[PDB]
């Protein structure tokens, strides 16, 4: 019901059958001129291997499809997208602090390792 | 939203790889059981080859939908230029 | 059921305002050939 | 590697006994054209270019662009009036059906919650039995311990 | 720009109502008096058959191709987004996979730790007597 490239809501959905995706028709074009394979499982497809209604209500209050709605789309792709960029960023250093404590909690468990048995090991020799 | 073998609301729909039809899962397995067939095109389809990512989508309303919106405003009033031309 | 050479209109907030001027046109294009 | 979490029944102080640990060792280790140009620059300044209000600007006994402008909004009107007659035709009916496709998309998306949440208990229930008998082994090794330490004092 | 027999820039640009194909007055006139067929697929066609002119009538010889660029420059955004939400997604697993194992390999130490300290006490209160 969605597309799998975009997120948007197809008009012409075509499916591909070395993966079975549903993407819309232009923009599973742009990709296989691009880079002749699936976008999902980077398989070998081709335009000739893809095989081939929605309503939206306009509103009452449809000057605004040129003014104030288009502004909207352009506005809403562009503070998205660099929110987005924002949200990319942040992970990657988490990321960071993840394996760095990650490592770090590995040291600990290398470090006592060696404390535990052998102070075990010094109860044992206790006995004799 | 409707089987098109059937005609009702498909609570299981999987889509066929040889015909794109959305098809209820319990009816076309039964068709695909009877003869490994497609039932509308009558092409070879197999139970595997019938299916059932990341990016989240909204619901299609009034950016593409807006593009396609002015071609239907400008290709009507290229048809209310003929009716002035012929005239 | 019966060339193609792509536009490459110049070196984005402008081009918002040139469509705006060619609807503009364009109806102002149609209008007067309806008078007429 | 091997934390027990469902047998372990560990206190909010050995979490931050644990990480005083953690953060002692932390402590010495320690594709676009010119349309991106655009857009970037547009969300960074959070300021959008300005679209043409000019149409609801426009007065009468004015001069001869704004004889363009008037006959613009002539123009506005009729292809108003023209779009509100196909919906008034349409009726909600047309409304009314793209309600019916959002109930079905949306009904996918609580079957997809359904299957995510049987799968996850699912992991969670074949690590319960793992914990369960990881405790056993556990138990019957400190008591084999506790044995062995007080028997060999007790021959010395 | 093309005629489909010869291969030169057509001047009179004709074509064949049975295969879709511009040619050019002159060589498609002369395959049609040589046999009575249509060059590309085989099938039958005549002299009256051709549409012979340019088109152009009540026509009058911009807009549209502002609309087309506005879908092209779309046709990017949309392919950037998702290769930018597939390595939001993906380091997102690697976020949580590392996060949920730290704070399990953080109870390793505090089991550790506990162990450690009880064989400490329990040498020295045996050491000393």
């Amino acid at each position: 019901m969605l597309c799998a490239i975009s997120g948007k809501v197809p008009r012409r959905p075509v499916l591909s059958p070395k993966s079975r995706t549903i993407f819309e028709k232009s923009l599973l074009e742009q990709y296989v001129k691009d880079t002749g394979n699936d976008p999902i499982t980077n398989e070998p497809l081709s335009i000739e291997e893809i095989v081939e209604s929605a309503q939206q209500a306009s509103l009452t209050e449809s000057i605004p499809n040129l003014l104030t709605s288009l502004q909207n789309e352009w506005d809403a792709i562009m503070l998205e997208n660099f929110k987005l960029r924002s949200t990319l960023d942040s992970l990657t250093k988490k990321l960071s602090t993840v394996m760095y404590e990650r490592d770090a909690a590995k040291l600990v468990a290398a470090q006592l390792l060696m404390e535990k048995n052998e102070d075990s090991k010094d109860l044992p020799k206790s006995s004799q | 939203m409707l089987c098109a073998i059937s005609g009702k609301v498909p609570r299981r729909p999987v889509l066929s790889p040889k015909s794109r039809t959305i098809f209820e899962k319990s009816l076309l397995e039964q068709y695909v059981k009877d003869t490994g067939n497609d039932p509308i095109t009558n092409e070879p389809l197999s139970i595997e080859e019938i299916v059932e990512s990341a990016q989240q989508a909204s619901l299609t309303e009034s950016i593409p939908n807006l593009l396609t919106s002015l071609q239907n405003e400008w290709d009507a009033i290229m048809l209310e230029n003929f009716k002035l031309r012929s005239t | 059921e019966i060339a193609q050479q792509a536009s490459l209109t110049e070196s984005i907030p402008n081009l918002l305002t040139s469509l705006q001027n060619e609807w503009d046109a364009i109806m102002l294009e149609n209008f007067k050939l309806r008078s007429t | 590697m091997d934390g027990l979490s469902f047998v372990d029944k560990i206190p909010d102080g050995y979490k931050n006994e644990i990480d005083q640990l953690v953060k002692k060792e932390f402590a010495n280790i320690k594709a676009d054209n010119s349309v991106s140009t655009l857009t970037n620059a547009l969300y960074t300044e959070y300021l959008k270019q300005r679209n043409n209000k000019k149409r609801r600007t426009p007065d009468f006994n004015d001069d001869d662009d704004t004889l363009f402008l008037e006959e613009y909004r002539r123009k506005y009107p009729r292809i108003d009036t023209s779009r509100y007659i196909p919906n008034e035709s349409s009726e909600v009916s047309l409304l009314g059906i793209v309600d019916s496709y959002l109930k079905h998309q949306e009904i996918v998306l609580d079957t997809l919650l359904p299957q995510t949440v049987s799968n996850q208990w699912r992991i969670n229930n074949d690590y319960i039995r793992q914990t369960c008998t990881i405790v056993e082994e556990m138990n019957i090794q400190q008591r084999k311990q506790i044995n062995d330490l007080e028997i060999y004092r007790k021959r010395l």
